[PDB]
């Protein structure tokens, strides 16, 4: 059981690793999404000032 | 030709060591 927990506890370790490799995406993928409101946004600083 | 009984038809009619060998280390 401890070489079963030891050998469970580097496989979540190794999910660990596989974790934040998706959540590193993820932060890039939320900011041109971000990006396309950022250009939406920038229009009203004109269009209300009219 | 003769017809024969039908109770005498009636009458005549590597995967261990791949998991062993892993359960001894782990």
């Amino acid at each position: 059981l401890g070489k079963v927990s030891d050998k469970s506890r580097e496989i979540s370790e190794k999910y660990i690793e596989e974790s934040q490799a998706i959540i590193q995406e993820l932060v890039k993928l939320t900011m041109e999404k971000l990006e396309s409101k950022f250009t939406k946004l920038c229009d009203l600083e004109t269009q209300l000032e009219m | 030709s003769l017809p024969i009984e039908d109770n005498y038809i009636r009458e005549v009619v590597s995967k261990l060591m791949e998991c062993v060998n892993d359960a001894v280390q782990t």
